[PDB]
């Protein structure tokens, strides 16, 4: 479980 | 763009700020400053993102003619060429020939043009984290299939096949459901690919980052992993980026330019492509070429 994001 | 069934709900960062160029004289001594380093540095890894296909008609996302820059804006994005159609660049080339030295130890990208797997770049020592648009995987058993064209679904879907992969003991078809490779927002990375990402660049001595914002996590943060363990950290982009402070060096100029400046100071040939060639396995490694001259 680590996603494709920005973060905020 | 997300017509093809993706989220609307994505942050698409900071599109459309306006590109740098550092002038020619500080550009030649800033790639002198790289190849060095390159040679001087055991384990090398470099990260690409969209930026490393534009040459080839490929948009980029946040450029000034990005996708997500464009649509931000209420405007069609502009695609020159299709996916099929687009040619690998001096830099997937350039890419190439470090891994077959050695001077390149592992590649992170977080491109879905398929164009590293078809410059011929091996498949094992490539982290594609976003996925790619020519490769469909089983939901049962996890085997991969490298296409001639796209698979022709985004965001994880289901593409219409079966696997066709008969088992150790029967050999008989698994017929699971074959799925894009492609990531929408907020969808998990691949294991595997990230496990090795993330090794890759714990261990690495040098990252160099090419043609990537490194707005997007995990991908974009890899890179600094390199430096909390006492690496260096090159970046290699036009805009500026969302790590440059933490950057050893930075260099605004275009990707083909540098990489083609890079293999002349390290002495080494750009190879051209014959036409899409999958390499699952990486070849033996060719022996380390001649030693860099210093700078006149
Ligand atoms: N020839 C060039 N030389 C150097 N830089 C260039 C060139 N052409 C464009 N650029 C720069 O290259 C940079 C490209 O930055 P971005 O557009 O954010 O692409 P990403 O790969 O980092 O985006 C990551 C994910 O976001 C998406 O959602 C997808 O999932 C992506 O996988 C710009 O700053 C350009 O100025
Ligand atoms: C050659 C081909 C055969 C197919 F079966 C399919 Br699907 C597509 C292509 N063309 S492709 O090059 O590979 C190709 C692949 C993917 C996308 N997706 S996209 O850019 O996000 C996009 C999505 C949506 Cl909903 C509308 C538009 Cl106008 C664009 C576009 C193309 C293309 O450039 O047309
Ligand atoms: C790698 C360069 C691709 C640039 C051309 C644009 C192709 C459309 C790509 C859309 C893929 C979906 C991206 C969503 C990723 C989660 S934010
Ligand atoms: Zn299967």
């Amino acid at each position: 479980t680590a996603r494709k994001s920005t973060g905020g | 763009n997300y017509a093809a069934g993706l989220s609307p709900y994505a942050d698409k960062g900071k599109c459309g700020l306006p590109e740098i160029f550092d002038p020619p004289e500080e550009l030649e001594r800033k790639v002198w400053e790289l190849a060095r380093l390159v040679w001087q540095s055991s384990s090398v890894v470099f990260h690409t993102g969209a930026g490393i296909s534009t040459a080839s008609g490929i948009p980029d996302f946040r450029g000034p003619h990005g996708v997500w820059t464009m649509e931000e804006r209420g405007l069609a994005p502009k695609f020159d060429t299709t996916f099929e159609s687009a040619r690998p660049t001096q830099t997937h080339m350039a890419l190439v020939q470090l891994e077959r030295v050695g001077l390149l130890r592992f590649l992170v990208s977080q491109n879905v043009d398929g164009l590293h797997v078809r410059s011929g770049f091996p498949r094992d020592k490539l982290a594609e984290l976003h996925g790619n648009m020519f490769v469909e995987e089983c939901a049962k058993c996890k085997t991969q299939y490298v296409r001639d064209t796209v698979v022709g679904t985004m965001g994880l879907k289901a593409t219409g096949r079966l696997c066709t992969v008969a088992k150790a003991r029967g050999l008989r078809a698994c017929r699971g459901e074959l799925r894009d490779t492609i990531l929408d927002w907020e969808d998990s990375l691949p294991d595997r690919d990230l496990a090795l990402a993330d090794e890759a660049s714990r261990n690495a001595d040098l990252s160099i980052t090419l043609g990537t914002s490194l707005q997007i996590r995990p991908s974009g943060n890899l890179p600094l992993a390199t430096k909390r363990r006492g690496g260096r950290l090159v970046i290699v982009n036009l805009q500026p980026t969302k790590h440059d402070r933490h950057a050893d060096l930075r260099i605004h100029g275009y990707v083909d330019e540098v990489m083609t400046r890079l293999m002349k100071h390290l002495g080494l040939e750009i190879p051209a492509w014959d036409g899409p060639r999958v390499l699952e396995r990486a070849l033996p490694p060719l022996p380390r070429p001649p030693t860099p001259k210093l700078e006149p």
